[PDB]
C-alpha cells in the first residue's frame, strides 16, 4: 500500500522532466501577495 | 464500495455523532491524528462505507455537521477524535434555534438548508454508490428537530430510492430538560413518519436505567449514554464493514422489519452488558447474549416490550460463533412465550452472523425490534401535546415564526393515525 | 509484525543488504521503467493493490 | 459571537452595576484598571492591547453616584463618556424622568447604544436594571425602552426591576412610580424578574448571618444571580441556555412574563465550616419559600413554568432526579395544563468568591427563575396602595404640571386591573 | 516586503493560535468535557482505559484485592482453632494460588 501510494504520489505525466529527481511557488501558497520572493 | 452518509444535527447529534465516530475509528484502527495503525487485514478492506481517502494516506469521515450555534463546535472540535472532521463540513448558525421547532424549520434554517444541502450534494455525489443516509438529532430540541426534519424533507425528494436510518432520541417521561418537548416532537414525527424509510427510537431514561440497573454505575454522564447510542449504531452497519456468514446491509434489515410503509419507528438494545464484578464468573455464549437480547430491561426505549407483541424483529450477532443455537435460540423464544409475538407473520425474528467481533468482546449482538409496544412513548408526547394546544400554551413562539395553528392539527391527527395503527394489530 | 525469536542476527537494512548502488538509490523513481510503472499504477485508480 | 449589552437606569441601577461588573471582572481575572495578568468576549470588549471595557452604559439624572463610579475603584475600567451623567434628577416623579429632563439625556443614551451595538458581533439581548420606585429609573427607564423598541426590533430584552415592598418602603410616591412604570414594561421589556429589597433583606439576616445589612450587601448577592442567568454565554456547560432559549421556554402567554428570582446555596464564610451541599438539598433550598428575592408565597399561587440554572460539577443525573422529587412535593403547586416545565442549565464552572464578601466558596449552584401566578397579589398589594392615594388625587400635582396629563393615570391603573385578571384566568383550572 | 509579511504573519499567528488553543484543549482532557465517562473504564467491554485515571483504578483494584486478603487472613486464622487438621494430621495453611 505505502509502494503504490508512493509511485502514485511521486508520478508524473511526462517522462522528460524526470531528469531534475536525480522555492514552493506562489500557486501553492496562494496567498502572501506583496510577501511573494525576498528581497537581496 | 457501497457507504452510508452520517448527518449530525444540533447539541444532541453533535455529541452523539462525535462519540459513534470514537467507536468506529477504534474499530478500523484510524487513531486521533488520521492515519491508519490498525493491526487486522479485515479493518482496511471495507474503509470506503465510512472514510474517504485523502493525501498521505489519511481518513477523514463522511460526516456533516450541522447546527445553529457555534457552541457545538468549539466542543467537537476539541475533543479526542475531534479533528479528522473536515472543517468544510463545519456548516454553521449564529442565532441557535432555542428549544424552538419553528425558529429551526422556517425561519434560520432555511437560510442554513442550502448551505447544507451543498455539502450533502458534495458528499453522496463523490462516491460510487450509497447504501443510505444514517442521521442522528433529537426530537423534543429545537436545533436538530426543525432544522433536521427539513432536511430529511429534501433529500428524500432528491434522492428518493436511497435508505434512510434515523437515530432519534424522542422526549422522554421521567426525565424533561425542556417545556416545550411534546410541541417539537409531534412537529417533528409528523414531518418523518413519511420521509424516514426506517426510524430507531431512543431516549434518555431507558439509557439511564441500562447504565444504572444493568451496568452498575454510580454516576452515569452523558458520555456514558453516548457510548451505548454508538454501539448500536456501529452494530447495524457489522455486515457492511466486516464479512460473515449472513450478511445484511441496510435494506436487508428493512424489507424484514416493516410489514407496512407506516410501521417503521423500531426500539434498540445492545446485548453484552455486564458489570465489572460478574465477567470472570459469566460464560459469555449464545444462550447468555440471546437471554439477555429479550430481556425489557436491555431495551433503550421507553416501551415496555411486555405490553405489545413483537411484530418483526432482527439479531446482529458479531463474532466468530455456530448459527445452528442461533437459530434455535431464536426459535426458542418464539415457542415459549407465543403471546408476546405477532400470530399473522411467522419467523418473526431475522438473523445475520459477522465474524468480526468489537474490540475487547468476543461476541457481540445488535438487536433491532419492531413492535406495537411502541405505540405507547407516541401517546404520552400526544398527551403531553394536548395538555398546551388546548390552552394556546406557548404557541405565540410558534406562530411568531410562521407556522398557523393549523398544521399543529395535522400534526396531531397523524400521531393519532400514526398509534391507531399500531393498536390494530396488536389485538 | 511478529515478535522476533531470541539471539536475532539483528539484520542489516535492506539497500546495501542486497546491495544497491548510490546511483540506483538516488534516481529509483527516474528510471523509465519505473516512470511507466508508476502510470500503469496512476491509471489502475483502485485495482493497482489488487 | 455570543455578546450581551447591559443597560444600568438609576440610582439602584449603577449601584447594583457597581457590584455586579465588580464580579464579571474578576470572575474573567479582569484586573481594576482594565488588564488581564476567549470568553471574555460576551462582557468585555478588547480594545487596543490588553485593554477590556465593558459592555454597558452608566445613565442617571443624579450625578451624585456616577462620580462616585468615576472617582473610586473603577476609574480605569469604564470608557469616559460611556457612563451618562445628568445635571439633575428626577426627584421620585415618573413625569420628570419621560417628558420634561428625561427628553434631552435619551438621545445621547441611543448615541452610545448603537456604537455598542455596532462594535458587537452577534448581539443577544438587553439586561436592563432599573427601579421603578425612583423617578430615574421609571421616567427614563420607561422611555430608553420605549426608544429600544423601536430602534431595535424583535431582539430579546431581560428586565430585572426592584419593585417596593408590601412593608419597607423608603419613599411616599413609590406606588405611584411603580404603576407607571409596569406599563411600559408590560409590552416592551419581554422578560421580567421580580427583585424586592427587604425580601433580601430577609435572605441576608437568617442565611449569611449579617445583622446590619446594607445596600451594598444586597446588590452583592443579587450581582450572583445575574452571573448565573449569563454563565451559560461565557463558560461551556453541559445543556446550555442561551438568552433566546430563555424566552420561549418561560413565558407561555405574550403578555404573563413576570418571573421570580432564587438563589440556593447562601452559607456565610463563618457559616460553612467546611461542608458542602448535595443536588438535592440546594434544589430543595431553591423553591423554599423565604429563599426567593421577593415576598410572595408560591402556595397561594402555582408555578406555571421554571428554569434552573445549574454551576459546577453537577453530573446530569440528579439534578433530572431533583427535578422529580420537587414534581412529587405537594407543597410545590403546578399548573394543570404544564405537564413538565423544568430546566436544566449546567455550566461546569463553580461560582466564585469576592475578596471580603459574605458569601463562602461552594462547588455548586442553582439559580431559580420561575413563572408562578403568586405574582398577582405582588401587583394588588402596589395596587392597594395605589388606590388610596389615588382617591384622594394626593401626590399628584407634581405629576400633572410636569407635561403629563391627568387621564393616563387611569389609563395605567385598568392595565394593572388587566395584568391582574389574566393572571387568575390562566391560572385558573381547565 | 515588511508590510504585507507583517500582515501575512499576523494571520498566521492567530491561525496558529487558535490550532494551539484547540490542540492544548484536546491533549490537557478539557475538550469534549461532555463525553468522557466515569471511573475511567470503558462501558462496552470491560477492560481499563489507557490513561493515568486506568492506571490508579487499577492502583485501587489491587489495594482492594489487599484489603479482602488481610480480611480473609484474619477470618481462616480465627477460624481455625489449632495449628491441625481435625480430621487427618495435616498442616494447616492460609489457601492461595
Ligand atoms: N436592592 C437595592 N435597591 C436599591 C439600591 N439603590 C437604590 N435602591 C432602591 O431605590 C429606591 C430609591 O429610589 P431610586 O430608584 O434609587 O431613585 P433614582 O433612581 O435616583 O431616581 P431619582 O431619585 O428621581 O433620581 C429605594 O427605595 C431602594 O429600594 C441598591 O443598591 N440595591
Ligand atoms: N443521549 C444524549 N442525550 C442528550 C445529549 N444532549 C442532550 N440530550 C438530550 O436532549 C434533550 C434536549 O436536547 P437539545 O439540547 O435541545 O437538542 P438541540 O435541539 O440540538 O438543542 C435533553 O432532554 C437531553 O436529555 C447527549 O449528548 N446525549
Ligand atoms: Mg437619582
Amino acid at each position: 500500500r505505502a509502494f503504490v501510494q508512493k509511485l502514485t504520489e511521486t508520478g508524473v505525466a511526462n517522462p522528460r522532466m524526470l531528469h531534475s529527481a536525480p522555492a514552493t511557488g506562489a500557486l501553492t501558497r496562494f496567498g502572501e501577495g506583496g510577501s511573494l520572493t525576498a528581497p537581496d | 464500495m457501497r457507504e452510508i452518509v452520517h448527518i449530525q444535527g444540533g447539541q444532541c447529534g453533535n455529541q452523539i455523532g462525535a462519540k459513534f465516530w470514537e467507536v468506529v475509528s477504534d474499530e478500523h484502527g484510524i487513531d486521533p491524528t488520521g492515519t491508519y495503525h490498525g493491526d487486522s487485514d479485515l479493518q482496511l478492506e471495507r474503509i470506503n462505507v465510512y472514510f474517504n481517502e485523502a493525501t498521505g494516506g489519511r481518513y477523514v469521515p463522511r460526516a456533516i455537521l450541522m447546527d445553529l450555534e457555534p457552541g457545538t463546535m468549539d466542543s467537537v472540535r476539541s475533543g479526542p477524535y475531534g479533528q479528522i472532521f473536515r472543517p468544510d463540513n463545519f456548516v454553521f448558525g449564529q442565532t441557535g434555534a432555542g428549544n424552538n421547532w419553528a425558529k429551526g424549520h422556517y425561519t434560520e434554517g432555511a437560510e442554513l438548508i442550502d448551505s447544507v444541502l451543498d455539502v450533502v450534494r458534495k458528499e453522496a455525489e463523490s462516491c460510487d454508490c450509497l447504501q443510505g443516509f444514517q442521521v442522528c438529532h433529537s426530537l423534543g430540541g429545537g436545533t436538530g428537530s426543525g432544522m433536521g426534519t427539513l432536511l430529511i424533507s429534501k433529500i428524500r425528494e432528491e434522492y428518493p430510492d436511497r435508505m434512510m436510518l434515523t437515530f432519534s432520541v424522542v422526549p422522554s417521561p421521567k426525565v424533561s430538560d425542556t417545556v416545550v418537548e411534546p410541541y417539537n416532537a409531534t412537529l417533528s414525527v409528523h414531518q418523518l413518519v413519511e420521509n424516514a424509510d426506517e426510524c430507531m427510537v431512543l431516549d434518555n431514561e431507558a439509557l439511564y436505567d441500562i447504565c444504572f440497573r444493568t451496568l452498575k454505575l454510580t454516576t452515569p454522564t452523558f458520555g456514558d449514554l453516548n457510548h451505548l447510542i454508538s454501539a448500536v449504531m456501529s452494530g447495524i452497519t457489522c455486515c457492511l464493514r466486516f464479512p460473515g456468514q449472513l450478511n445484511a446491509d441496510l435494506r436487508k434489515l428493512a424489507v424484514n422489519l416493516i410489514p407496512f410503509p407506516r410501521l417503521h419507528f423500531f426500539m434498540v438494545g445492545f446485548t453484552p452488558l455486564t458489570s465489572r464484578g460478574s465477567q470472570q464468573y459469566r460464560a459469555l455464549t449464545v444462550p447468555e447474549l440471546t437471554q439477555q437480547m429479550w430481556d425489557a430491561k436491555n431495551m433503550m426505549c421507553a416501551a415496555d416490550p411486555r405490553h405489545g407483541r413483537y411484530l418483526t424483529a432482527s439479531a446482529l450477532f458479531r463474532g466468530r460463533m455456530s448459527t445452528k443455537e442461533v437459530d434455535e435460540q431464536m426459535l426458542n423464544v418464539q415457542n415459549k412465550n407465543s403471546s408476546y409475538f405477532v400470530e399473522w407473520i411467522p419467523n418473526n425474528v431475522k438473523s445475520s452472523v459477522c465474524d468480526i467481533p468489537p474490540k475487547g468482546l468476543k461476541m457481540s449482538a445488535t438487536f433491532i425490534g419492531n413492535s406495537t409496544a411502541i405505540q405507547e412513548m407516541f401517546k404520552r408526547v400526544s398527551e403531553q401535546f394536548t395538555a398546551m394546544f388546548r390552552r394556546k400554551a406557548f404557541l405565540h413562539w410558534y406562530t411568531g415564526e410562521g407556522m398557523d395553528e393549523m398544521e399543529f392539527t395535522e400534526a396531531e391527527s397523524n400521531m393519532n393515525d400514526l398509534v391507531s395503527e399500531y393498536q390494530q394489530y396488536q389485538d | 509484525q511478529p515478535q522476533q525469536p531470541d539471539g536475532a542476527p539483528a539484520t542489516v537494512p535492506l539497500a546495501q543488504s542486497l546491495g544497491l548502488t548510490q546511483d540506483e538509490v538516488a534516481g529509483a523513481l527516474s528510471h523509465p521503467m519505473v516512470h511507466e510503472l508508476a502510470r500503469s499504477l496512476y491509471g489502475k485508480a483502485s485495482g493497482a493493490t489488487s | 459571537m455570543r455578546e450581551v449589552i447591559s443597560i444600568h437606569i438609576g440610582q439602584a441601577g449603577i449601584q447594583v452595576g457597581n457590584a455586579c461588573w465588580e464580579l464579571y471582572c474578576l470572575e474573567h481575572g479582569i484586573q481594576p484598571d482594565g488588564q488581564m495578568p476567549d470568553a471574555f468576549n460576551t462582557f468585555f470588549s478588547e480594545t487596543g492591547a490588553g485593554k477590556h471595557v465593558p459592555r454597558c452604559i452608566f445613565l442617571d439624572l443624579e450625578p451624585t453616584v456616577v462620580d462616585e463610579v468615576r472617582t473610586g475603584t473603577y476609574r480605569q475600567l469604564f470608557h469616559p463618556e460611556q457612563l451618562i451623567s445628568g445635571k439633575e434628577d428626577a426627584a421620585n416623579n415618573f413625569a420628570r424622568g419621560h417628558y420634561t429632563i428625561g427628553k434631552e439625556i435619551v438621545d445621547l443614551a441611543l448615541d452610545r447604544i448603537r456604537k455598542l451595538a455596532d462594535n458587537c458581533t452577534g448581539l443577544q439581548g438587553f439586561l436592563v436594571f432599573n427601579a421603578v420606585g425612583g423617578g430615574t429609573g421609571s421616567g427614563l427607564g420607561s422611555l430608553l425602552l420605549e426608544r429600544l423598541s423601536v430602534d431595535y426590533g424583535k431582539k430579546s430584552k431581560l428586565g430585572f426591576t426592584v419593585y417596593p415592598s408590601p412593608q419597607v418602603s423608603t419613599a411616599v410616591v413609590e406606588p405611584y412610580n411603580s404603576v407607571l412604570s409596569t406599563h411600559s414594561l408590560l409590552e416592551h421589556t419581554d422578560v421580567a424578574v421580580m427583585l424586592d429589597n427587604e425580601a433580601i433583606y430577609d435572605i441576608c439576616r437568617r442565611s449569611l448571618d449579617i445583622e446590619r445589612p446594607t445596600y451594598t450587601n444586597l446588590n452583592r448577592l443579587i450581582a450572583q444571580v445575574i452571573s448565573s442567568l449569563t454563565a451559560s454565554l461565557r463558560f461551556d456547560g453541559a445543556l446550555n441556555v442561551d438568552i433566546t432559549e430563555f424566552q420561549t421556554n418561560l413565558v407561555p402567554y405574550p403578555r404573563i412574563h413576570f418571573m421570580l428570582s432564587s438563589y440556593a446555596p447562601i452559607i456565610s464564610a463563618e457559616k460553612a465550616y467546611h461542608e458542602q451541599l448535595s443536588v438535592a438539598e440546594i434544589t430543595n433550598a431553591a423553591f423554599e419559600p423565604a429563599s426567593m428575592m421577593v415576598k410572595c408565597d408560591p402556595r397561594h399561587g402555582k408555578y406555571m413554568a421554571c428554569c434552573l440554572m445549574y454551576r459546577g460539577d453537577v453530573v446530569p443525573k440528579d439534578v433530572n432526579a431533583s427535578v422529580a422529587t420537587i414534581k412529587t412535593k405537594r407543597t410545590i403547586q403546578f399548573v394543570d395544563w404544564c405537564p413538565t416545565g423544568f430546566k436544566c442549565g449546567i455550566n461546569y464552572q463553580p461560582p466564585t468568591v469576592v475578596p471580603g464578601g459574605d458569601l463562602a466558596k461552594v462547588q455548586r449552584a442553582v439559580c431559580m427563575i420561575s413563572n408562578s401566578t403568586a405574582i398577582g397579589e405582588i401587583f394588588s398589594r402596589l395596587d392597594h396602595k395605589f388606590d388610596l392615594m389615588y382617591a384622594k388625587r394626593a401626590f399628584v400635582h407634581w405629576y400633572v404640571g410636569e407635561g403629563m396629563e391627568e387621564g393616563e393615570f387611569s389609563e395605567a391603573r385598568e392595565d394593572l386591573a388587566a395584568l391582574e385578571k389574566d393572571f387568575e384566568e390562566v391560572g385558573a383550572e381547565s | 516586503y515588511h508590510r504585507e509579511r507583517s500582515n501575512w504573519e499576523t494571520q498566521a499567528q492567530a491561525a496558529a493560535r487558535e490550532a494551539a488553543r484547540l490542540e492544548a484543549s484536546r491533549t490537557t482532557g478539557t475538550g469534549a468535557k461532555r463525553n468522557q465517562g466515569s471511573e475511567s473504564y470503558n462501558i462496552i467491554s470491560l477492560n481499563y482505559n489507557n490513561s493515568s485515571g486506568g492506571q490508579q483504578l487499577a492502583a485501587k483494584d489491587t489495594a482492594v484485592k489487599e484489603a479482602r486478603q488481610a480480611r480473609a487472613v484474619n477470618l481462616y486464622s480465627k477460624s481455625h482453632s489449632v495449628s491441625h487438621n481435625i480430621i487427618t494430621g495435616e498442616p494447616i495453611k492460609f489457601p492461595t494460588a
